[PDB]
C-alpha cells in the first residue's frame, strides 16, 4: 500500500 | 507460513518493479517528441507503459490481499495462545502490538522494495546522478534524525505534565464530599493553575522545536532537489545525458525522497513495537472415599508460609464431617486439595483408594465437585451460568429439577424469560442468597461423589441455611456421597455425624458432636460462648 | 444544524485572546501557499531553457529565484507550523482551566450519578479534541482550497483544454472518496464494538477466575475467546480488503487521468502550442491536486469529529447547579446551637423514595449528643445536611435561628466541621494536609492540632518531620494514622460545631477521651455517631432512630 498524507499542524 | 510470505515477497517486487515505468516512458517520449520519432514507437511506449502499470496495480492488491488474510490469521492465533497461557498462570497491548507491528511491517518492506527498485533503475540510467543523490542521502537527512529525538523529549514531557495535571484534577474530584466540607474549591483550582503554569514554559519550547524541526526538515530535501537539477542541468549542457532522463530523474527524485522519508519515518516505530514485544487415568464409579494421612501444604506465596500439616482426615462416605476452628485450621487447603486445585506438599493423601491428581482433569472436576466460598455467576443465562463447565447441554426439566432441589425454583421463576434471564457480570446485581443458591445448584447438576460447599452462608440467609440443612443431613444415604462442609452455621454442625476442629494447621479435636461439644476442643469453646 | 454553528461560534469566542499569533499564523499561511504554487513554474521554465539553446541569463535567474521561492516557502512554513502549535496549546490549557473551574461548583447529587471516568475523558481527551479545530482543522482546509483554487488558476493559464479534462474527472474522485470514507468509517465503529466484546471475554474470565479454576472449564473460555477472536479478524480483514480495492480503483484512475493529459498535450505540442516545460508544471499540478481534494474531504471528515467532541465538552461544562443561593452572613461570635424543625429529606439521586421523616431535636454548646442505631447506614444523612451539602426537602435546619443556607460557605464550614468513618487523604504533605482549607496557617498550629490529636507518636518518627510527602491517597499510612491526621485536621480549626462518625467504633479510643473529653469539647457542640452503647459511657442526650424516624 502506500503511506497516507499526514498534514500536520 | 513462510511460503505465503515467499509468495508476497515475489508479488510486492513484481509489482515495485513494473509500478516505476510511469516516469520512465514519459521521459522516453518527450525525448521521442525532442528528435521527430514515429507514431507506431508512440503508440508501443503508451501501450507498453499502461500494461505494466496495470499489471502493477493488480499485483500490489494480490500481495497486500495474501499477506492481510495471513497475518489475520497469525494475530488471531497469538491472541489466542496468550489467553490461553495467562488463564494457566495484557491481551489489549498483545492485540495493539500485533495489529501495529502487521502495518508497519507491510510498510517497511513495501517502501524498502520500492526503493531498492528505484535505486535499480537510478543507477541504470545515470551514474553520476545516482552517485551524487547517494553521496548526499545521509549527510543531509541524518539532521532530521538529530532533532526528532529533542522534539519526541519535549513531547513527551508535554503529556506527562498533562497526564499528572489530569490525576490531580481526577483526585481533587473523586473527593467532592471532603473539598465541599472544608470549602476548598479554590484551592484545588489554585493547583490546576499551578500546574498548567509550569506546563506552559516547556509547552513553547515544544513550539519553538516545531518549529525548527520544519525548517530543518524541509530545507534539507529543497537543498537536494536544487543540488541534483543544477547537476543534471551541467550535464545535460554537456551532452552526456539526454534531456529526457533529466525529465526522468527529476519525476524519480520525489520518489525516492518519499520513500527514505516513509523509511525514517517507520524505522523507530517499528524498533519501539520489538522492544515492547520483547516482554513476552479416569474412574468409573467410587463411593466418595477420600482419605488423608499426615497431609500438608504450603501457600503459593512461599513455602515458609505453612499452609496446613499433619493431616489425617477421614471423609467418611455416605456421612457428612464438618471442619471447625480459627484462622489457623487451614481449612482452605484442605478444601483446595480436595479440589485439587493446589499441589501437595506433604503427607498422603487417596480418593476412593487413587491419588486424586493421577486421574483424569474432566473425570475428576465433574466428580468431586465443589461450592465457592464467595458465590459468583457468570454473564450468562440461567440455563447457562447455573450449569457452567457441563460438557453436555441438560435438559429444561433437569435443570429445574435441580434448581427445585437448591432451592433455586423459585428465584428462576420469578426471574423473566424463565431460565434464558439475562445475568450481570460476576453477578454483581445477584442476590447473595440467590448467588448461594445458584452454586448449590451449579454444584448439584454434575451428580457429585462428593460435596466440599462451604462458606455459603455468610450472604445466604436463615431460610437458605435451613434448606440447606435438609438437603444435607435429611438426605436419602446421602446419596451414595461423602461431604465436608465448612459453613459458618452452627446450627447444622450439630447435625454432622462426625464434626471436627483444628489449630494451627493441624487437627486439634474430633468425634462425634456431643462429644466434639464435651471436650476441650475449640468447637466446644465456640459452643460455650 | 444551526446547533453546529452555535458551537462554532462559542469556540470562536474561546479563541478570541489569541488574535494576534492567529493573524500571523494565517499571514505565514499565505506565503506559503504562493511560495508553493510559484515553485513549479519556475521548476518547468528551467527545463524549457534548458531543452532549446543555452543563455546562461535565464537559467542563472530561473534557478535563483526557484531556490528563494523554496526557501521563503519553507521559512513561512515552519513559522506558520510553530505559531499554530503555540495557539493550539494555549486553546487546550485555557479549556482545561475554564472546565475544571465548572466542574468544581456542581452540586453532590452530580458527582455521585456521574462517574469518575467520564470526567476523566473529558478533562484528558475530549478537551483536546475541540482544541485541534481552528489552530489544526481550520488551517489545512483553509490552505487547500486556496492552494487548488491558485492550482487550478496556474493550470488555466497553461492550457484550457487541458485543464477541461481535469474539471471533468475531480467529481469521480470526490464521489469515490466520500464512499470510501464512509464506509471506512461504519466498519471501523463495527470493529471497535467487537474487540470490546472480545475484551469483555477476558475482563469476564479474569474476574472470576477462581470459578472457573474450581470447575476446571479453561477450555470452554479459551473457545469462546476464540469464537471472538474469529469474529474480529473476519472484520478486519473486510477493512483491510475495501481499502485494498480501494486503493487500486485510485491506481486506476491515475492511470486513464495521466495517459489521457499526456495525449492530449502531445497533440497539442505537435501544434507548437506548447513547450516541454509546460507540460512538466502541467503533470506536477495535477499530481498536487488529486492528494489536496482528498485532504480537503478527510479535514472536513474530521472537523465533524472535532465538533461534537466539542459539543460533548460543552454540555458538560454549562450544566447548571442545583445549589440554593449563596449566603452572605458570618457572625464574629457563634452560639452554637442547632435546631432541626422537623427537617425531612429524600435522596436526589432517588426522589419521592424519603429516608428521613420529620426529624426534630435540639443542639446545645455545653451538651454531648450522641446518636445510636443501626439505621444501614442512614445516619450519615443528617451528618451531610448538617453541613449543608444536601438541603433538606422538608423542615428546615438552622444555627442561632438562622437558616443554613443564609451563612457564607467559607464561615460556615470553618465553624461546623465533621469526620466520617474513613478518612480521605490528598497528595500533599502531613502539614498541607493538617491545613488543609486554611488560608494562612503557622507550623504552631500544626503541632497544637498533632499533639492534641495524639499524632506526634507516628508523626515524630516521619522523615523531614511534617514535611514528610504523604503517598497517593494516602497510601504511606495504615488507618490509625489517617484517623489520627484526620481528627487533626478537624480541631485545628477550633470548630464551634464537632461531629464525628464512629468516635470508639472505628476511631482509637485515645482519639476518642481526648477530642471528646478536652477543651475543645468543653464549650463547643459535639454530635458523636455511633453504631454501639460504648458512647453511652460518656454520653449526655442520647438520641436513636430507625428508619427515618425518632424514638
Amino acid at each position: 500500500i502506500l503511506k497516507e498524507p499526514v498534514h500536520g499542524v | 507460513e513462510t511460503r505465503r510470505l515467499s509468495l508476497f515477497l515475489v508479488l510486492v517486487v513484481l509489482s515495485s518493479l513494473g509500478e516505476m515505468a510511469i516516469p520512465f516512458f514519459t521521459g522516453r517520449l518527450t525525448d521521442w517528441i525532442l528528435q521527430d520519432g514515429s507514431a507506431d514507437t508512440f503508440t508501443r511506449n503508451l501501450t507498453l507503459m499502461s500494461i505494466l502499470t496495470i499489471a502493477s496495480a493488480v499485483l500490489e492488491f494480490v500481495g497486500d490481499g495474501i499477506y492481510n488474510n495471513t497475518m489475520g490469521h497469525v494475530h488471531s492465533h497469538l491472541q489466542g495462545e496468550v489467553f490461553g497461557a495467562v488463564l494457566r498462570q495484557v491481551t489489549e497491548d498483545t492485540s495493539t502490538l500485533s495489529d501495529s507491528l502487521s502495518e508497519n511491517l507491510s510498510l517497511f518492506l513495501w517502501y524498502l522494495v520500492r526503493g531498492l527498485c528505484l535505486l535499480g533503475i537510478m543507477l541504470w540510467g545515470s551514474v553520476s546522478l545516482t552517485m551524487v543523490t547517494l553521496i548526499t542521502l545521509p549527510l543531509l537527512f541524518l539532521l532530521p534524525k538529530k532533532v526528532g529525538k529533542w522534539y519526541q523529549l519535549l513531547e513527551v514531557q508535554v503529556r506527562e505534565s498533562l497526564a499528572k495535571s489530569s490525576q490531580v484534577a481526577i483526585e481533587a474530584l473523586s473527593a467532592m464530599p471532603t473539598v465541599r466540607s472544608f470549602a476548598n474549591e479554590e484551592g484545588e483550582a489554585q493547583k490546576f493553575r499551578e500546574k498548567l503554569q509550569e506546563i506552559k514554559t516547556l509547552n513553547q519550547k515544544e513550539a519553538v522545536a516545531y518549529a525548527v524541526n520544519s525548517w530543518t526538515t524541509s530545507i534539507s530535501g529543497m537543498l537536494l532537489k536544487v543540488g541534483i537539477l543544477y547537476i543534471g542541468g551541467q550535464l545535460v549542457t554537456s551532452g552526456a545525458v539526454s534531456s529526457g532522463n533529466l525529465v526522468t530523474f527529476v519525476l524519480y527524485q520525489m520518489q525516492f525522497t518519499q520513500a527514505v522519508e516513509v523509511l525514517l519515518s517507520i524505522y523507530p516505530r517499528v524498533q519501539k513495537a520489538v522492544g515492547s514485544s520483547e516482554k513476552i487415568l479416569t474412574p468409573l464409579h467410587l463411593e466418595g472415599l477420600v482419605q488423608f494421612q499426615d497431609v500438608s501444604f504450603a501457600y503459593p506465596n512461599r513455602p515458609d508460609v505453612l499452609v496446613l500439616q499433619g493431616l489425617t482426615f477421614t471423609l467418611r462416605p455416605g456421612e457428612v464431617t464438618a471442619l471447625v476452628g480459627p484462622n489457623g485450621s487451614g481449612k482452605s487447603t484442605v478444601a483446595a486439595l480436595l479440589q485439587n486445585l493446589y499441589q501437595p506438599t506433604g503427607g498422603q493423601l487417596l480418593l476412593d483408594g487413587k491419588p486424586l491428581p493421577q486421574y483424569e482433569h474432566r473425570y475428576l472436576h465433574r466428580q468431586v465437585a465443589a461450592v465457592g466460598q464467595e458465590p459468583q455467576v457468570f454473564g450468562r443465562s440461567l440455563q447457562e451460568n447455573i450449569a457452567y463447565g457441563l460438557t453436555q447441554k441438560p435438559t429444561m426439566e433437569e435443570i429445574t429439577a435441580a434448581a427445585v432441589k437448591s432451592g433455586a425454583h423459585s428465584f428462576i421463576s420469578g426471574l423473566p424469560q424463565g431460565y434464558d434471564t439475562e445475568v450481570d457480570e460476576a453477578g454483581s446485581q445477584l442476590s447473595g442468597g440467590q448467588r448461594q443458591a445458584v452454586a448449590l445448584a451449579r454444584a448439584l447438576i454434575r451428580k457429585p461423589c462428593v460435596l466440599i460447599l462451604d462458606d455459603a452462608t455468610s450472604a445466604l440467609d436463615a431460610n437458605s441455611q435451613l434448606q440447606v440443612e435438609q438437603l444435607l443431613y435429611e438426605s436419602p444415604e446421602r446419596y451414595s456421597r461423602s461431604v465436608l462442609l465448612i459453613t459458618q452455621h452452627l446450627s447444622l454442625v450439630e447435625q454432622a455425624d462426625h464434626i471436627l476442629f483444628l489449630e494451627g494447621g493441624a487437627i486439634r479435636e474430633g468425634g462425634t458432636h456431643q462429644q466434639l461439644m464435651e471436650k476441650k476442643g475449640c468447637y466446644w469453646a465456640m459452643v460455650q460462648a | 444544524q444551526v446547533n453546529n454553528k452555535v458551537l462554532m461560534w462559542r469556540l470562536l469566542k474561546l479563541s478570541r485572546p489569541d488574535l494576534p499569533l492567529l493573524v500571523a499564523a494565517f499571514f505565514f499561511l499565505v506565503l506559503a501557499v504562493l511560495g508553493e504554487t510559484l515553485i513549479p513554474h519556475y521548476s518547468g521554465r528551467v527545463i524549457d531553457i534548458l531543452g532549446g539553446d543555452f543563455d546562461p541569463h535565464a537559467f542563472a535567474s530561473a534557478i535563483f529565484f526557484m531556490c528563494l521561492f523554496s526557501f521563503g516557502s519553507s521559512l513561512s512554513a515552519g513559522c506558520r507550523g510553530g505559531c499554530f502549535t503555540y495557539t493550539m496549546s494555549r486553546i487546550n490549557l485555557r479549556i482545561r482551566e475554564q472546565l475544571f473551574s465548572s466542574l468544581l461548583r456542581q452540586d453532590l447529587g452530580f458527582f455521585q450519578e456521574t462517574k469518575t471516568g467520564e470526567l476523566n475523558s473529558r478533562l484528558s481527551s475530549d478537551t483536546t479534541l475541540m482544541s485541534n479545530w481552528l489552530p489544526l482543522n481550520a488551517n489545512v482546509l483553509l490552505r487547500s482550497l486556496v492552494k487548488v483554487v491558485g492550482l487550478y488558476g496556474f493550470m488555466l493559464s497553461i492550457s484550457p483544454r487541458l485543464t477541461l479534462l481535469s474539471l471533468l474527472h475531480m467529481p469521480f474522485t470526490i464521489a469515490a472518496e466520500k464512499v470510501y470514507n464512509t464506509r471506512h468509517q461504519e466498519v471501523l465503529r463495527e470493529i471497535q464494538d467487537a474487540v470490546a466484546r472480545a475484551g469483555q471475554v477476558v475482563r469476564e474470565a479474569v474476574g472470576g477466575l477462581q470459578t472457573v479454576r474450581s470447575f476446571g472449564a479453561e477450555e470452554h473460555e479459551v473457545c469462546r475467546y476464540k469464537e471472538a477472536l474469529e469474529q474480529c479478524r473476519q472484520l478486519y480483514w473486510r477493512r483491510d480488503l475495501e481499502r485494498a480495492l480501494y486503493l487500486l480503483v485510485r491506481r486506476v484512475l491515475h492511470l486513464g487521468v495521466q495517459m489521457l493529459m499526456l495525449s492530449c498535450g502531445l497533440q497539442q505540442m505537435q501544434d507548437g502550442e506548447l513547450t516541454q516545460g509546460s507540460l512538466l508544471s502541467f503533470m506536477i499540478y495535477q499530481e498536487s491536486v488529486g492528494s489536496y481534494v482528498q485532504t480537503l474531504v478527510y479535514i472536513y471528515g474530521d472537523m465533524l469529529s472535532n465538533v461534537g467532541a466539542a459539543e460533548k465538552v460543552f454540555s458538560y461544562m454549562d450544566r447548571q447547579p442545583n445549589l440554593p443561593s449563596p449566603g452572605t452572613l458570618a457572625p464574629t461570635t457563634l452560639q452554637g446551637v442547632v435546631k432541626f424543625q422537623d427537617v425531612s429529606f429524600a435522596y436526589p439521586n432517588r426522589p419521592d423514595r424519603p429516608v428521613l421523616k420529620g426529624l426534630t431535636f435540639t443542639l446545645r454548646p455545653g451538651e454531648v449528643t450522641a446518636l445510636v442505631g443501626p439505621n444501614g447506614s442512614g445516619k450519615s444523612t443528617v451528618a451531610a445536611l448538617l453541613q449543608n451539602l444536601y438541603q433538606p426537602t422538608g423542615g428546615q435546619v438552622l444555627l442561632d435561628e438562622k437558616p443554613i443556607s443564609q451563612y457564607e460557605h467559607c464561615y460556615l464550614h470553618s465553624q461546623v466541621v465533621s469526620v466520617g468513618q474513613e478518612p480521605v487523604l490528598f497528595s500533599g504533605s502531613v502539614r498541607n494536609n493538617i491545613a488543609y482549607g486554611l488560608q494562612s496557617c503557622e507550623d504552631d498550629k500544626v503541632m497544637a492540632a498533632a499533639q492534641a490529636a495524639h499524632a506526634d507518636d507516628f508523626i515524630q518518627e516521619m522523615e523531614h518531620g511534617i514535611y514528610t510527602d504523604v503517598g497517593e491517597k494516602g497510601s504511606q499510612l495504615a488507618a490509625g494514622q489517617k484517623q489520627r491526621l484526620a481528627i487533626a485536621r478537624a480541631l485545628v480549626r477550633d470548630p464551634r460545631v464537632l461531629i464525628l462518625d464512629e468516635a470508639t467504633s472505628a476511631l482509637d479510643v485515645q482519639c476518642e477521651q481526648a477530642l471528646q473529653d478536652w477543651n475543645s469539647r468543653g464549650d463547643r457542640t459535639v454530635l458523636v455517631i455511633a453504631h454501639r452503647l460504648q458512647t453511652v459511657q460518656r454520653a449526655h442526650q442520647i438520641l436513636v432512630l430507625q428508619e427515618g424516624k425518632l424514638q
